[PDB]
């Protein structure tokens, strides 16, 4: 009766996004938060209307090939209403307000937690009206700390985790297939039914 | 009668003007004419009574909003009709688009008349998906009642204030949606009458205005 | 005491069926079936009651009224109709959403048989009492997709006479 | 069943026989066959129970009488029938004559079979005017009851003695009618009972008479 | 200050809806501005307020009408600058026509835009005589105070309502009205201000509506 | 199973055609143990 609370439903780590860096020729690699990445989380935090949670966010940062030489690597969190960077060595990454972290490639795997940063009193994603840019989360950009360019394509993984999660108002569990990422828009042709067909109404298949 | 109360919770005021005279009356709508070939209705709450006398007036010149609603679905049919309707709240009920497209700038959004449909309300074009892609055959999971011509016809739903914030624009946001769906189709004989009425009245309970920008 | 009001009181009607407002399965919804006025002592529908008759051998009355609605229809059929009360100086409404802002109930078949609206006070420009079909008059088969209603009204014990005046009937 | 005491008042003696025995029973007249284009019917009391057994044994050779009456008009139809009965009593209803005539001694008259109808009752030419003259929308003033083919298929009123003097003769003098009319009409779809009859039940409650001239 | 109270009576409500919250705010008006040759102003008091805001959306659709007033009247001039104001209430101010006609049909009747000024007021013609053929030397029978500018430079009036009914129109009555008049005219030196400003602010003290005729 | 037992017997001028809606939960004694992503997407 442990496994089936809503903490316990949404509280495990798990991919929530893959960032590739290159370092030629871009430099630096920016990255929105958004937990309606992948089409199975969208599908377990679409079941509620309201929640309302702090998250694990953890920096699993690679090699194209898969060797981890020693250099240093810079996390940059933007809280919601900060302008993002736009180059490898602009201003933005020298605020003293964007919390940063810098960790080697060879050290253990990055970890920070982030807090409700919400103006209202939960997360909702269902918004049934006009302005939802109301729940932006941040933004996370990840550079390589070096005075000149180094030579190198990384390939980082952010996993996420939920914590102390609460939820309001349950609503059913979508069978539509997905169209859009902020929309849920279905396909008026081609509705795919919720239960498999059968041969008769009279039989055991 | 059996009534049923959302969520179990009375609505209440905030731990704002109280008109407490003219807005605690019943708003009753148009009947709606329910068929044989029909599939469903629903309406957006805070914009269906935007036009409709003090409510509308107090809601549109104001800028905060909050309030309950006691809703009343009558259904009256003769004694040879057949049918069931699934009468039901839905909070924050986006409507989808219906297409096929994958392009954020072409894929289609529905327009203002069919998210906000006001007081006349507005059909359903696939009731088997709610227009939301989301199944109505687990649609109550919401609180909601059976309108069975052969047991009862009416239904009443006490529906508290569901938002994340304690006040909101009564005008760029519904609050929930009122569905109607004849799950089981509507039959009868030759010789009776072909389309039945379904009559809805709204009582806002506890009402609370604030802002008044005229 | 309660007391038939003539409704119908339009040409093209015979004796009897001047007392019967008519309702029919074919008649869109959202719209209008009936209006008439609420001063009792003048020429209208209130001329075949008791209470306009009396209070036209007075020359000033006062008080609040009585409108009684009856639907003599079939058991089976049922269907919702909106009655609104919109005070002097209104004219009448041209939309059941204008009507249903004014003084108003949302009386149906199935339940009740027999409605009944209290006109607040009225003087000596004198409101108008409308009655919109709102959602149908659904009706299973085998069973007549036509009925009436019956419109009474009388006065209430605020209701006070003054100044006398002989008739004019005769 | 609801019951409507005529003027607030219960039959009573005055303060004569008194039979108490074969006199209070239920003389149940024909049943009047209702249909479309019907009009009404009144009966004359004093002389609807005159033909009739212990009643009228007692009545005819008699010379004085006093007593008051117990009314039970059952009106039983189907479920799909529709109408509207009004039910009256009226004290000295007075057939009034039809015609265009202003000369004393060549105006029209009713007949003895139309001011005394007997116990086949008698119906309406012009129902609109009670044939009095006086018009049946405010004969609500008498004490009366609605037959709704909807609501209910049975009335009942318990009239007393209204009459200016304490005893009358019960052959010359009717004392008060009964009136039944269908202000709204009977409809039916095809297939059904085209004519659905209305039974009177009669109790002389308080009976008293005098004066046994045989 | 000195408040005068009219008539010795505080405005009390009817022994109807009670706002209480955004009728009891300081209307105020635009500054007229007082010269050497002007005449004087007045103002209806119920169709002063009819066009602004809450008072006005709740005056004119609404068919009864019952308030009193509190007004402001400030006068703000230099030390240099000298005249004197009468300021004073009159119950049932009828303006008169200015004509030479004794037939009833060609008599000059005012317009509109005479009898009710709006929020902007209007100037008298002949102020000798009020422009009603009543001589304003004995109109300091009336509710009254003078702005000296010598002396004070305010003055406030609290008139309770004045009328032979409880209840009336607050569209096609005008309760009373308010006159300024510079008896004594306005003096000043070159190169000070050639015209002084007069404020008016309005409280509706203790208002009370009836009949919601929408 | 479901089985017609005796008739659907019907009076004149009413439809011989209804339906029967099937709806279906768990009780107080259903648990549930041992998570496992779903297979719908």
């Amino acid at each position: 009766v442990l496994e089936t609370t809503i903490n316990h439903f949404f509280s495990r780590s798990g991919l929530v996004g893959v960032v590739n860096l290159t370092d030629g020729t871009t430099g630096y690699a920016t990255w929105d938060i958004d937990i309606m990445g992948f089409v199975q989380l969208r599908r377990k935090c679409e079941m509620f209307t309201y929640m309302r949670f702090n998250a694990e966010f953890t920096f699993v940062t690679t090699t194209k090939n898969g060797e981890a030489r020693p250099y240093m690597l810079q996390y940059m969190y933007v809280p919601p209403g900060a302008p993002k960077p736009t180059g490898r060595d602009a201003f933005q990454w020298q605020t003293a307000t964007n919390p940063s972290v810098f960790v080697k490639l060879t050290d253990p795997p990055a970890q920070v937690s982030v807090p409700f940063m919400s103006p209202a009193s939960a997360y909702q994603w269902f918004y049934d009206g006009y302005p939802c840019p109301n729940n932006m989360m941040g933004t996370f950009a990840v550079r390589v700390v070096s005075r000149e360019a180094s030579q190198l394509k990384l390939q980082t993984r952010v996993y996420m985790k939920l914590k102390h999660v609460r939820a309001w108002v349950p609503r059913p569990i979508r069978s539509q297939p997905y169209l859009l990422k902020n929309f849920p828009n279905y396909d008026s042709s081609k509705i795919t039914n919720s239960a498999r067909d059968r041969s008769s109404i009279k039989q055991a298949n | 009668a059996n009534i049923v109360l959302a969520y179990g919770e009375w609505p209440e005021y905030c731990p704002p003007t109280r008109p407490d005279v003219s807005v605690n009356r019943f708003y009753t709508l148009d009947s709606k004419m329910w068929q044989e070939n029909s599939t469903g209705w629903y309406w957006k709450f805070p914009d269906v009574l935007n036009k409709t006398g003090v409510f509308g007036q107090n809601a549109q010149f104001h800028y905060l909003y909050r309030s309950g609603f006691c809703l009343h679905v009558q259904c009256n049919a003769s004694k040879f009709h057949q049918g069931a309707l699934l009468v039901a709240v839905i909070p924050e009920f986006v409507i989808a688009g219906r297409g096929s497209n994958t392009k954020p700038n072409e894929a289609p959004h529905p327009g203002f008349t069919t998210t906000f449909p006001g007081t006349t309300g507005a059909t359903f074009h696939d009731p088997y998906v709610l227009d939301s892609g989301v199944p109505l055959s687990q649609a109550l999971i919401y609180p909601h009642q059976w309108i069975n011509l052969r047991t009862n016809n009416c239904a009443t739903v006490i529906v508290p204030y569901i938002n994340a914030v304690p006040f909101d624009s009564a005008i760029n946001h519904s609050n929930f949606g009122l569905i109607v769906i004849p799950v089981s189709p509507l039959k009868y004989s030759s010789g009776a009458t072909t389309a039945i009425p379904i009559t809805i009245t709204i009582a806002p309970l506890n009402s609370e205005f604030g802002g008044l920008r005229q | 005491v309660e007391t038939i009001l003539e409704v119908n009181n339009t040409t093209e009607a015979t004796g009897l069926t001047r007392l019967l407002i008519p309702v029919s399965s074919q008649n869109k919804a959202d719209e209008l079936c009936a209006a008439f006025m609420v001063d009792p002592g003048r020429i209208g529908p209130w001329q075949s009651t008791l209470v306009g008759q009396i209070c036209r051998y007075y020359t000033q009355w006062s008080g609040s009224l009585k409108v009684t609605f009856m639907f003599t229809g079939s058991f089976m059929a049922t269907g919702k109709m909106l009655v609104a009360y919109s005070p002097p100086g209104s004219a009448q409404p041209a939309n059941r959403e204008t009507a249903m802002l004014g003084t108003h109930v949302i009386w149906d078949f199935g339940l009740q048989s027999s409605v009944s609206l209290v006109i607040p006070w009225i003087s000596n420009t004198a409101g108008v009492v409308t009655l919109w079909y709102q959602t149908n008059y659904v009706v299973p088969p085998e069973t007549p997709g036509e009925a009436y209603i019956i419109a009474m009204g009388a006065a209430q014990d605020n209701f006070t006479l003054k100044i006398c005046k002989d008739t004019d009937e005769v």
